[PDB]
């Protein structure tokens, strides 16, 4: 299971979704209610640290797994307007994420495309939650096809 | 009813495909319109703001907010279309110095808003954090008498809206320096703050 | 056997190191008393602590296991405690470099980073000797693990190393590597005394506030 979020510049979320494998019909045992918002706000610190630097620990829009913490692989992405696309990776065992950078980088690219399609609405201003079910339908089909 | 400010939903991956409702191509088709129609909408903008405002200053800030609401849109659209959709792309530089986002403006923004590239772009010798962006002929506002400068703030309202949302907060004012054969030349100067500069003071 | 007498001499050497390091406390300002089991001079107990540290390091290297790296930590502790006052212990530094290059690999020549390299090497001895008999003393005979002092090892490392980073543009210690050395800090950690947990999370709050890592 994976918790996905898009966070504003003034530390607020515009999108949040949690999606799991169907074998575990309930997902993230006891971490979901308490741990997963807090470790994401913790990772916002180090994503804010690496946004301004030149040579990382190329092209600065994607970046790798940013930390590893209670066996959870936390993967980020930084848009052009400053939005941050932090999405974590859970499993009962340890998880490999770097092998999916052929696929998950593309996933971040077309969800960036979806966010640009959201932003081009003149009615939708920033610091608003993305209250659209069509956006949910596209991001869960992209979650299915980029598993 | 998907994302409120109240909770997060949990739904399984690899389930059924849901319905298809709305979609659109992000890449631009090449569309053209007359200069007269956009000039008419521009003077109607300035006429309504002349009608519903008292003095010059808050009129200028309201016009700059009008430009801001194009600029914060326009940043991600131009960078995403300069990176290249469903077609395989990647991700531009996402530039983070001061001296190359102004290069990005003078190259791509003015050649996107207008047919022509922006003319000159120089620094200030007398002081740092002051940058000159200059054209020779403003095609937004060529239809007003030249002694008023406040109607020229809309386009620099774009530029502040291009800059503050990109991570470099700043402030812009515009003046008219009648140099050479061009009677209207329209310098826009960009005043940054100290808190960005020492940031790139920290980065060697 | 020679192992039992060598282990007893190593225990007496560690006790001599801890006592002679504890002998040079409160700077010996006007300590001209009878001085039972002490020297109580200007720099005598620091030098005797250095000699006992060299003998303890030699005995622990000869006995090549949690007690081995305690003298390696105590040599840097003696060097730092003497360096709070005036100190010129380059001969003891050369003896520590020789013993640490014989056993471990030093590969460092920086001012006040050799102590951090020695502590990072000193964690590895307890890390290797973790898979052993769990109880070896009697004061922890009904304990659970040696994690209860394994956390005190790297917290006194973080306390002695995070103050080296003053805020400035040339920083001797980068924020990223000590943040990622605090990354693998979070072990099992659930059941422990509550005073230990409030103090150890107060130290993590202290180093994060001084680092600026606010969230």
């Amino acid at each position: 299971p994976q918790y996905f979020a898009i966070i504003g510049k003034k530390d607020n979320p515009v999108y949040e979704i949690e999606f799991t494998n169907a074998e575990n019909p309930q997902g993230f045992p006891q971490d979901l209610k308490e741990l997963n918002p807090f470790i994401l706000h913790a990772s916002l610190d180090i994503v804010e640290d690496l946004q301004w630097q030149i040579n990382p620990t190329t092209d600065n829009c994607y970046l790798g797994k940013v930390d590893h913490f209670y066996g959870l692989a936390i993967t980020a992405y930084i848009s052009y307007s400053g939005m941050k696309f932090v999405m974590i990776h859970g499993n009962s065992a340890n998880s490999s994420v770097v092998i999916d950078d052929n696929n998950m980088r593309s996933f971040y690219q077309e969800v960036h495309e979806l966010y640009v399609k959201t932003l081009m609405n003149p009615f939708y201003k920033i610091t608003d939650p993305i209250r659209s079910p069509a956006f949910d339908s596209r991001v869960r089909t992209l979650a299915r096809k980029h598993l | 009813t998907v994302g409120p400010k109240q909770a997060i939903t949990s739904e399984a991956s690899t389930t059924y495909i849901p319905s298809r409702i709305y979609s659109e191509s992000l890449l631009f088709k090449r569309q053209e319109a007359s200069l007269s129609a956009m000039a008419f909408l521009f003077q109607e903008m300035i006429s309504q703001l002349h009608r519903t405002c008292k003095t010059a200053g808050d009129f200028e800030t309201k016009l700059s907010d009008y430009g801001h609401n194009i600029g914060i849109r326009l940043l991600e659209l131009l960078n995403f279309r300069a990176s290249s959709s469903n077609y395989i792309t990647k991700m531009r530089r996402r530039d983070l110095k001061i001296l190359d986002i102004l290069q990005f403006i003078h190259g791509t923004l003015w050649s996107y808003l207008f047919n022509h590239v922006s003319d000159d772009l120089v620094k200030s010798s007398e002081r740092d954090n002051e940058y000159m962006i200059v054209d020779n002929f403003p095609t937004l506002t060529q239809f007003i008498p030249g002694e008023n400068v406040s109607c020229e703030y809309f386009v620099c309202g774009i530029i502040k809206g291009f800059l503050f949302n990109a991570g470099f907060p700043c402030g812009v004012t515009a003046h008219r320096m009648p140099q050479g054969g061009h009677s209207q030349r329209t310098v826009y100067l960009i005043q940054f703050d100290r808190q960005v500069l020492d940031r790139e003071g920290l980065r060697f | 056997n020679r192992s039992q007498q060598k282990s007893l001499g190593r225990q007496m050497k560690i006790l001599g190191n801890f006592q002679l390091l504890a002998g040079r406390y409160v700077d010996a300002l006007n300590s001209f008393v009878d001085a039972i089991t002490t020297l109580y001079k200007v720099r005598d107990y620091l030098w005797l602590g250095s000699a006992l540290d060299g003998i303890s390091i030699c005995f622990l290297l000869l006995s090549y296991n949690s007690i081995s790296i305690a003298a390696m930590q105590s040599p840097r502790n003696s060097i730092m405690s003497l360096s709070a006052p005036a100190l010129n212990i380059d001969v003891e530094n050369i003896n520590l470099p020789l013993l640490i290059k014989c056993i471990s690999d030093k590969v460092l020549y920086y001012y006040d980073l050799s102590l951090m390299h020695n502590s990072e090497y000193a964690p590895q001895v307890v890390y290797c000797e973790f898979l052993l008999k769990t109880l070896t003393f009697m004061t922890s005979c009904y304990k659970s693990s040696e994690f209860s002092k394994d956390v005190l090892d790297n917290i006194v490392k973080n306390q002695h190393r995070a103050l080296s980073d003053i805020p400035n543009s040339p920083m001797f210690p980068r924020f990223e590597v000590y943040f990622y050395s605090n990354k693998l800090f979070e072990l099992q950690l659930k059941e422990m005394q509550v005073e230990a947990q409030i103090k150890i999370y107060s130290t993590m709050a202290e180093v994060y506030r001084l680092l600026g890592y606010k969230r």
